[PDB]
């Protein structure tokens, strides 16, 4: 407690009350005719002193201050995720100590988990001599740890998830489980440090916390400061502070970094930081003005910032940190790191599916990352190839276990939101539906969570190409034949990717149901006057008749000026809906109320806020809003009606 | 199994767990690994001085005096050659010496000569001490004693302690390693293996333990490993001297040739034994659990949470009073206590000075709020009360309870907080002073430890507010005395606060184990980090617009939140006094004022379910307006207004 | 209990832990199936657009094709977790809103 290092890359004198030493040694370093006043033993050893000071940041006192850099790196291999360098590290021979260390640390990051407990054991059981504990002490706890992470798996792994192949393979047997077991019978960590010499007791003081079991609790509590409502930055302290905990616990490859409380700590500390961001912001422009402020967050984020939230973000704290924090409106950093980031991991994905000798733990804990990398990868400007690149991966070989056919229809439509479609990936899922439509060749039937299916990808390339034509489908469907009907099914569910003879070709292969079938998915796009004679009788018949909803689609059809009949008005009798959507001048808004506004989509909304019963609606919402604060009724008001 | 055995057992888990055990290894184990033993190089003496060979001959002194009269025959080299010869193998080491690893012991004592007990530390860091200079480049605290002479240094003969006048100059050859073992032996306690129950050293140790007094020793334990059973007259013989006898024979039974079965039985008992508690019937429970609780019945009140801590996360704690099983495989006490709680009929089956104790616990366990377990929850109501004068408010009371004189230690410390919280900054160092001073006397100690540290917080605030506030709008009183300012200073130096906990009595650090996170920020990360997740999930339901027709889980935040102050102000701490408490509380009423205002208004609450019930509703009291009043500032009301 | 039940707004709908035996039109009786609703306001549809919200019915897991929507004949309401007849509520709820589908399994935001 001499001296107070300021994360920024400061010092200051805080309790020293003898000489100054840091302040003689800053005045050696700043001048040159300080030096040559002493040793040449003590001459190397402040050149030593000096180069460990570079490589660890340390400036100069707060008084000769002004423009730190403060600019962040982080060299340690694994954190870039080059999986290929580390495969080829491995299986290069080890010269030293540290170089089987750190070939340690990478087959704990590969999921070897094995071949890395057997290593930090032979590390441990080779070097105890000198006072290097420095590596052994380290090398203990992160046996220490991967033993933890090896049982939790297990209780985790073999416990529940049979959806894996078999029982999961058990990736351990059961005799290195014994072995475990037996070896780690009582092994208490709390009383590691003690029982290793005085010397190093002294010495290597400050790697005693490494120990505990906690050791984030100091910057989770400072994370409070960031909620503060009122009017260096705080921002700037958290930030670098994030950064030098990110770089101590990669660089020296320690395996905590593998843990929850590492993650729920990232996590923690980008939402808070982003969130104070966009709250300044947005009491900036309240206050001091619209336009005068720029309308445009300070807080830039760049390739590191991108990876920690990559790595440590799960689905739904992006979920969070989109709906109540925009990120649109927040500006990128360098888009051609990430980029390489971004095709780096689409390679380790594409090898990870092709060579079939998949690893249950590394699969796991990669395929977190790669799908948060591929969700927050639409703020991002990319380049033609890797936009190919990442549909070829994304679409293929993304196994089906983790990625069903509507999540990855989001993805691939969240991807070009701001990147658009060059002929390259329209081409590239032409053929992944003609691969589908080769698949559906039965007992097979495809399985999704949000109800969508591949009949989108066609409609969003009709929304995006509307001249395109699928000639793989044409040659496909020439050679279709009534004994297989799926395909033809699958075939009308992909109707306008077809062209003309095949259209014609496909309506010789198909009462009111027939036709409410047609129109649900829309082969009958048109409203011939067979179909609307008979609408007309089945008409007649409810009426002569006089409850599912089944006729109002009819009203609504009608309101959407595609039924061109003058009977509608005598069919009135039962539903206001009906007598609403056709005759509305007439229409009695007592019956009138707001629970099927809630249903109309962007079209039908757009057509009913133009047309002239636009008072019944506004006095409606307003009456709604007055009594019941309700998100929805408030936003379309404003949205539609506004 | 024998009730003895069983007491001995559970001593010697209870020692092995503070970390008070030192095995004496003998000679047979290291034989276990097929060590070839000290009557061969006898017998070959004896053949390469006579000729011939004669096992009648052989009685206890012979094996001293072959080699004696070798040496003195034949010389030194002819020595060191037979036992270079016979004593350069390499052997695998032994599972008993796991097994005896395994137990942790602080000290390692053994008479052989050999490196298996060595080698068998699998990473773990052992001083070795062998020779004289050894004991002075010490460069652990643990010590693996070689009392004999280790071959280390060479396999010449006079490193090791074999011939007979080795054994007579023993004490003024080896004065050092002497004292060192007696010791060792007088602090630690320690357990016998692999000897016989006349062998040399165990005589001459029990010659020695008889000079001490008839109190002041713990008395060993003697593993017992011999195929005949131990006689009556015997082992009360020995028992009578000063041991405490454990048979391997007696306990699983083998044959005559057989030894590795017994040594590993024992072991594997002791091992097994060292995680279970004997717990057999309801005096067991009541007693391990009085044990286990009794030292926080000094504090006023504790928080639910860090009881999970106390039981070594045996039951996990809920805030709202349920524990649910967490890591027992055991007896399961919580079961049969909540039982006992439920049946008054079974509470007559417990000897007074039990049922005493059982009525502390369950009145304990009433002012702490524990209910029940989680399947036989149903509804719980939980009421909120302080008895904390200084957290009202009610100014003159505690001036005309601070105008007299107080009768105990404790009401000094209240006497403390409460000038604290009026300002006299420097009446409560004064007086923190004299608690600390007037505590010599203590069962405890954590009256002691808590003023430390009360002062100390004290000590840190004084400075802030010298140091900071003196140019932020002053302008200057800044009062206190000149020699003062530098009395705390020099005072207060040396005084760090992290290695506070690290320097008290063993069994503090036992007993009142929580209050070490009182020393630093962690009593708060593991709730906070709790208040962040419900956070986010309470506003992403605020986003998404569902409403939950069941019970919020803005409760759990609330609860946490009164616990929090009750431990802070009921115990009469100044911790209250740091800006990262206001901080957290002013997030968590934030928090719940947002819900309750987002669960006033509803649409289909009236239509329809309102038939069935309305548990829906918010209400702030006193605590809550006391708490606003407290812990915001204007700003952040303004904003919470606006919101 | 009722504490499944989980009300929105922008759809207005119940999600409970409960199962349906429905009886379809012209005495056709079904096994136990379930609904599932997703909502998606960005749907660029075609010349059919009058719904947000696409509702899907699976018997057993599996996907049940749709040609008669005529399920107007009640069902028996299995509550699947703690398996009671919450019929009688089942219809004292639906008799009281507008929506064709009042329970739904869960409801899936994609916007």
């Amino acid at each position: 407690y001499d001296y107070h290092f300021e994360v920024n890359g400061t010092v200051v004198r805080h309790k020293n009350k003898g000489f100054g030493y840091m302040e003689r040694f800053f005045e050696l370093k700043e001048s040159c005719d300080e030096r040559s006043k002493l040793s040449k033993k003590q001459y190397e050893r402040f050149n030593a002193l000096f180069n460990f000071f570079e490589k660890n940041g340390v400036i100069c006192m707060a008084k000769d201050a002004g423009t730190l850099n403060t600019s962040i790196e982080i060299n340690s291999l694994a954190y870039h995720g080059k999986y290929d360098v580390m495969k080829k590290f491995i299986e290069e021979q080890s010269v030293s100590i540290e170089d089987d260390y750190k070939k340690a640390f990478f087959l704990a990051c590969l999921g070897r988990w094995e071949e890395s407990y057997d290593l930090y054991s032979n590390i441990i059981l080779n070097s105890i001599d000198e006072s290097n504990g420095c590596v052994y002490y380290l090398s203990q706890i992160n046996r220490y740890r991967i033993y933890q992470s090896i049982t939790q798996a297990v209780t985790q792994f073999n416990g529940l998830g049979l959806l894996t192949f078999g029982r999961h393979y058990k990736p351990f047997t059961d005799e290195f489980l014994a072995r475990i077991e037996r070896e780690m019978t009582n092994f208490n960590i709390d009383d590691l440090f003690n029982g290793m010499p005085f010397e190093f007791q002294k010495k290597y003081k400050i790697l005693e916390f490494l120990s505990d079991n906690q050791f984030l609790y100091d910057d989770t509590v400072k994370l409070f400061e960031l909620t503060n409502k009122v009017r260096m930055s705080s921002d700037i302290v958290v930030l670098l502070r994030l950064y030098d905990n990110l770089r101590f616990l990669y660089e020296n490859c320690l395996w905590s970094v593998s843990f929850h409380e590492f993650h729920q700590y990232i996590r923690n500390s980008m939402s808070l930081l982003i969130e104070k961001a966009e709250y300044e912001r947005t009491r900036d422009i309240d206050e001091l003005g619209f336009s005068f402020f720029g309308k445009k967050s300070g807080f830039f984020m760049e390739y590191y910032d991108f990876v920690n939230i990559s790595r440590h973000f799960k689905i739904d704290d992006i979920k969070n940190l989109e709906r109540s924090c925009s990120i649109d409106k927040i500006r990128f950093g360098e888009q051609e790191k990430i980029e390489e980031y971004l095709v780096g991991i689409a390679e380790e994905i594409t090898k990870q599916f092709s060579a079939n000798g998949m690893n249950v733990v590394f699969y796991t804990q990669f395929i977190s990352e790669a799908k948060a990398a591929l969700y927050f990868a639409k703020y991002v400007k990319l380049s033609e190839e890797g936009l190919g690149k990442i549909v070829k991966a994304l679409l293929f070989y993304f196994p089906e276990r983790d990625l069903d056919i509507g999540k990855r229809y989001v993805w691939l439509e969240r991807l070009t939101k701001c990147n658009e479609l060059p002929k390259s990936i329209i081409s590239i899922i032409d053929d992944f539906l003609v691969l589908q439509a080769e698949k559906h060749i039965q007992n097979y039937s495809e399985v999704s969570s949000n109800g969508l299916y591949s009949r989108d990808y066609g409609a969003l390339i009709k929304h995006f190409e509307k001249n395109f034509i699928s000639k793989r489908l044409s040659e496909i469907t020439l050679c279709l034949t009534q004994d297989k009907q799926k395909q033809i099914d699958f075939l009308f569910k992909l109707l306008p990717l077809l062209s003309t003879n095949a259209k014609s070709h496909l309506l010789s292969f198909k009462n009111i149901n027939d036709l409410m079938n047609g129109i649900r998915i829309g082969l009958i796009d048109e409203f011939t006057p067979e179909h609307e004679e008979l609408i007309i009788e089945y008409l007649e018949t409810r009426k002569v008749n006089y409850s599912n909803d089944y006729m109002s689609t009819f009203g609504i059809w009608y309101f959407l000026e595609e039924i061109n009949n003058s009977k509608m008005e005598e069919f009135i009798g039962m539903d206001d809906q009906y007598d609403f959507f056709v005759d509305p001048e007439n229409f009695d808004y007592k019956k009138f109320i707001p629970s099927w506004l809630k249903n109309y989509n962007d079209k039908l909304l757009g057509k009913i806020a133009g047309n002239k019963m636009k008072h019944h609606v506004i006095e409606v919402l307003k009456e709604r809003v007055k009594n019941s604060n309700d998100k929805r009724y408030l936003e379309i008001l404003m949205n539609y009606f506004i | 199994l024998d009730n003895n055995v069983v007491e001995c057992i559970k001593e010697i888990t209870e020692s092995s767990r503070n970390g008070k055990l030192v095995f004496f290894v003998g000679a047979g184990v290291s034989t276990l690994s097929d060590y070839p033993q000290w009557w061969r190089l006898v017998d070959k003496y004896h053949e390469e001085l006579y000729g011939s060979p004669k096992k009648g001959n052989y009685s206890s002194d012979e094996y001293l005096r072959i080699p004696q009269i070798f040496y003195n025959v034949k010389g030194e080299m002819a020595f060191d050659g037979i036992l270079k010869d016979f004593f350069q193998v390499d052997k695998p080491t032994n599972p008993i010496h796991d097994k005896i690893l395994a137990m942790n012991p602080a000290h390692v004592i053994t008479t052989n000569y050999d490196n298996l007990i060595d080698t068998a530390c699998r990473g773990k860091y052992f001083s070795v001490i062998s020779a004289e200079e050894d004991v002075a480049n010490a460069t652990s605290s643990r010590y693996l004693l070689k009392v004999h002479g280790d071959f280390r240094k060479g396999f010449k003969g006079e490193n090791v302690v074999l011939k007979e006048d080795d054994y007579l100059n023993y004490d003024q050859n080896y004065p050092l390693i002497s004292n060192l073992m007696k010791t060792i032996i007088a602090t630690h306690t320690i357990v016998f293996i692999g000897y016989g129950l006349g062998d040399y050293n165990i005589n001459m140790l029990l010659n020695w333990v008889r000079k001490l007094q008839k109190d002041s020793f713990h008395k060993p334990f003697f593993i017992r490993t011999d195929p005949s059973p131990i006689e009556n007259e015997t082992l009360i013989y020995y028992e009578n001297k000063g041991l405490r006898i454990i048979d391997a024979a007696s306990l699983i039974d083998s044959n005559e040739y057989d030894y590795l079965e017994r040594y590993s039985a024992v072991m594997d008992l002791l091992i097994e034994s060292q995680e279970n508690k004997f717990i057999t019937k309801d005096d067991e429970v009541i007693d391990y659990i009085y044990g286990k609780i009794s030292p926080l019945f000094a504090l006023q009140y504790i928080r639910k949470i860090d009881l999970k801590h106390v039981f070594e996360y045996d039951y996990h704690f809920e805030v709202n009073g349920t524990v649910v099983r967490h890591k027992n495989k055991g007896f399961g006490y919580m079961e049969r206590f909540f039982e006992l709680k439920e049946s008054c009929d079974e509470r007559s089956k417990l000897s007074k000075k039990q049922y005493e104790r059982f009525n502390a616990l369950f009145n304990f366990f009433e002012k702490n709020g524990v209910i029940c377990m989680a399947k036989d929850a149903g509804t719980l109501n939980t009421s909120i009360e302080i008895n904390s004068l200084a957290y009202h408010g009610k100014y003159d009371v505690m001036k005309k309870f601070i105008e007299e004189q107080s009768v105990s230690i404790e009401d000094d410390y209240k006497k403390a907080f409460f000038l604290a919280c009026l300002g006299r900054w420097e009446e409560s160092y004064d007086l923190y002073s004299n608690i600390i001073l007037n505590s010599i006397d203590e069962s405890n100690g954590c009256v002691y430890y808590l003023s430390q540290i009360n002062r100390y917080r004290i000590y840190q605030s004084i400075t802030q507010a010298v140091t900071q506030f003196n140019g932020l709008g002053l302008l200057h009183y800044k009062p206190f005395t000149d020699e003062f300012l530098a009395r705390i200073e020099r005072e207060m130096t040396n005084f760090n606060i992290d290695d506070l906990f690290n320097g008290m009595p063993f069994e503090f650090q036992k007993k009142y184990k929580i209050l070490e996170f009182l020393s630093d920020n962690q009593f708060l990360y593991d709730d906070t980090v709790k208040l962040f997740e419900l956070t986010n999930k309470v506003r992403s339901e605020m986003s998404e617009g569902s409403y939950s027709f069941g019970m919020s889980s803005d409760i759990v935040v609330l609860l946490r939140l009164y616990d929090n102050l009750r431990f802070l102000y009921e115990n009469c701490l100044w911790s209250v006094s740091f800006h990262e408490f206001h901080q957290y509380i002013r997030n968590s009423m934030s928090l719940l004022i947002e819900k309750a205002e987002y669960e006033r208004t509803r649409d289909i609450d009236e239509l329809g379910f309102s038939f069935f019930g309305k548990k829906s509703g918010f209400f702030m009291e006193y605590y809550d307006f006391v708490n606003i009043s407290r812990h915001f500032k204007i700003d952040d009301i303004k904003n919470l207004e606006r919101s | 209990a009722t504490h499944d039940l989980v009300y929105h707004s922008k759809i207005n709908t119940f999600v409970w832990d409960v199962e349906f035996d429905i009886v379809l039109s012209d005495s056709k009786e079904l096994n136990k199936c379930y609904f599932v609703k997703c909502f998606n306001p960005y749907r660029i549809n075609g010349k059919c657009d009058f719904a947000v919200s696409s509702i899907d019915i699976f018997s057993e897991g599996k996907r049940l094709l749709i040609e008669n929507e005529f399920n107007f004949k009640i069902t028996k309401a299995v509550h699947v977790a703690t398996s009671k007849d919450v019929t009688e509520i089942v219809l004292h709820l639906s008799e009281r809103i507008s929506s064709p589908f009042p329970i739904v399994k869960e409801v899936v935001y994609l916007d």
